[PDB]
């Protein structure tokens, strides 16, 4: 009985700020342009929605040595300010430094949990240094079910929504008592909100 | 994990001091070793923290300048260091283990101190080593010996080589004007036992090699 | 951030119930722990996440939170439980603690045994004179040791020292040292310490004259 608007499923779960049944081509989608990795498999997983509670997993407040409130763009707008997806966090350098990040979450919620994060493919050595300082970055996400480790593809792609870089988003199911580990020295789109199942 | 720290230290203002803390050669993963200071009588103070792995370090806004946390990942040991100590720096120093950046439930943190070291006492006075003087406190009867003017802590007082432990009170030492310690050790025995029984207080102060037996008199 | 603990000292019978408080200046949102410390020793975790007990910890240690009012509760005090209790917030760094709450054993009032000690000849031969007042096995800890020399109340020239509460009768002992130069000791004849304590009928004075 569940019905969307001019959000897509993606724009929905990531929490586009301009926000069964969706319109085959929605207005609001991915603010920043990119791909939502494993899209359709997720969609198949989501017609079986018996329980769906959004819960926090890593407070935005808890980022002391990176600049949290700055991941905003003239491409994800809200009330004529630059904004971004609510559920994730676009971490930017602070005092011209970007210490590697080592975060980790244990699912102690009796339930499966749907976690969403991403990587920013910036478009040149310029944007890269400006935003994250480190020229050569990685991202490393892991559980007992998943092992991802991704390098950012620095290239200037065709401008879409004002933006010559891209953002890839990934997702995973976290079983009860499994932990997920993040490690990243730049270009990380960090989860803040996840979903119960 | 099981943290062990280096032994106790006595120093004078302006001296360098580096205490140590090992016992975590494997962990997994992401963990902080922190330094906590505890002043005589007062509560507790977090000084800073370090990841032995990638040698990342956060100092408290109260200590960034004074001290220096460091790691030699080689031997897997963490160091606290000062350049020029100060009478203020006199305290118990613990290191403590906790998880780096782990979270759970609904956003709460996994950042409580899980494991502690035994403690490293650091003292800065600074007088110099001075052995104690040992005076009788002559007499249900009460008698004592008084252990005056020593440095540094501690002394150990027994009676009759430790065959007498019933009714003994060794009071905490007190700092005097001179920056030196005085202590009192007393004992109660039946009045009807003086003259017969011999009472000897054995006093030890290793830092000045003082080893003294005093017969405690009477009439 | 500031944690204010309350009270600092708390006297409670064995068998009963104790309620320690800790209050935060800001929000720590349940990221708070309770440790216990005993003399000479490190602290050992009791409670994390404000509510969860650590392993080993019995069920009579309880923890609850109202936003910023954190509450530790110990019921059925066994002797094993008398020590110092700190709260800590690990909501963010610098981690901060409380100031402490010392949990004292409570017993029926007990009045002190009062002893006074002359300086040894051995100590005089040096050139300094220590007179010692000993109070033995009393409770409560509040007692007032007053030095009188030739009836003249003395002041600001003595030093006290108290034992930790006893393990096998829960009492205290105290010793006061009146320290004078070897000089200034001869110009006086009577030395007395007057003790005022709760368990005493009236104040009690012990005393001695030189020679
Ligand atoms: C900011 O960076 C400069 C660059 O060296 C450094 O001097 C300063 O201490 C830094 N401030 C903080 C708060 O880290
Ligand atoms: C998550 O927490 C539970 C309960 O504290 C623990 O038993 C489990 O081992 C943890 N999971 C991992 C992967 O550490």
């Amino acid at each position: 009985p569940l019905i969307l608007r001019d959000c897509s499923v993606a724009g929905w779960l990531l929490g586009n700020p301009m926000c069964i049944v969706e319109k085959a081509n929605p207005a609001n989608d991915l603010c920043y342009p990119g791909n939502f990795n494993d899209y359709e498999e997720l969609k198949h997983l989501l017609s079986r929605i018996n329980h769906f509670e959004k819960i926090q997993i890593i407070p935005k407040s808890s980022w002391s040595d990176h600049e949290a409130s700055s991941g905003v763009s003239s491409a994800c707008p809200y009330q004529g300010t630059p904004s971004f997806f609510r559920n994730v966090v676009w971490l930017i350098k602070k005092n011209n430094t970007y210490p590697t990040i080592k975060r980790s979450y244990n699912n102690t919620n009796q339930e499966d949990l749907l976690i969403l994060w991403g990587i920013h493919h910036s478009n040149d050595a310029a944007e890269q240094t400006k935003l994250y300082q480190n020229p050569t970055t990685y991202i490393s996400v892991g559980t007992s079910t998943l092992n991802q480790r991704l390098v950012p593809k620095i290239a200037t792609r065709s401008k879409v929504n004002g933006q010559s870089g891209r953002m890839d988003f990934f997702w995973t199911i976290l079983k009860p008592n499994d932990a997920i580990n993040f490690e990243s020295n730049g270009n990380f789109i960090a989860p803040e909100y996840a979903y119960k199942i | 994990v099981q943290l062990v720290q280096s032994g106790a230290e006595v120093k004078k203002p302006g001296e360098s001091l580096r205490i140590s803390c090992k016992g975590f050669a494997y962990s997994s993963t992401y963990f902080w070793i922190s330094w906590v200071r505890q002043m005589p009588g007062k509560g507790l103070e977090w000084m800073g923290r370090i990841d032995p792995t990638d040698s990342y370090i956060n100092y408290s806004p109260s200590f960034q300048g004074h001290v220096t946390i460091s790691v030699d990942r080689s031997i897997s040991t963490v160091y606290l260091q000062w350049s020029s100590l100060k009478a203020s720096d006199t305290a118990m120093y613990y290191c403590a283990y906790h998880r780096r950046g782990h979270f759970y439930g609904s956003g709460s943190a996994w950042d409580w101190f899980e494991s502690w070291g035994q403690g490293t006492l650091v003292t800065v006075s600074s007088a110099s080593t001075k052995g104690p003087s040992v005076f009788p406190l002559a007499p249900t009867a009460a008698l004592g010996c008084l252990v005056k003017d020593y440095f540094p802590e501690p002394v150990t007082v027994s009676w009759n080589s430790g065959a007498l432990t019933s009714g003994v009170h060794t009071f905490p030492a007190v700092l005097q004007s001179s920056g030196l310690y005085s202590l009192s050790s007393v004992v109660t025995v039946p009045s009807s036992s003086l003259g017969t029984q011999t009472y000897i207080c054995n006093v030890n102060h290793k830092p000045s090699n003082t080893k003294v037996d005093k017969k405690v008199e009477s009439a | 951030i500031v944690l204010t603990q309350s009270p600092l000292t708390l006297s409670v019978s064995p068998g009963e119930r104790a309620t320690l408080s800790c209050r935060a200046s800001q929000s720590v949102s349940s990221n708070l722990a309770w440790y216990q410390q005993m003399p000479g020793q490190a602290p050992r975790l009791l409670i994390y996440g404000a509510s969860t007990r650590a392993t080993g910890i019995p069920a009579r240690l309880s923890g609850s939170a109202s936003g910023t009012e954190f509450t530790l509760t110990i019921s059925s005090l066994q002797s094993e439980d008398f020590a110092v209790y700190y709260c800590q917030q690990y909501n963010n760094w610098p981690y901060t603690f409380g100031q402490g709450t010392k949990l004292e054993i409570k017993r029926t009032v007990a009045a002190p045994s009062v002893f006074i000690f002359p300086p040894s000849d051995e100590q005089l031969k040096s050139g300094t004179a220590s007179v010692v007042c000993l109070l033995n096995n009393f409770y409560p800890r509040e007692a007032k040791v007053q030095w009188k020399v030739d009836n003249a109340l003395q002041s600001g020239n003595s030093q006290e020292s108290v034992t930790e509460q006893d393990s096998k009768d829960s009492t205290y002992s105290l010793s006061s040292t009146l320290t004078l130069s070897k000089a200034d000791y001869e110009k006086h004849k009577v030395y007395a310490c007057e003790v005022t304590h709760q368990g005493l009928s009236s104040p009690v004075t012990k005393s001695f004259n030189r020679g």
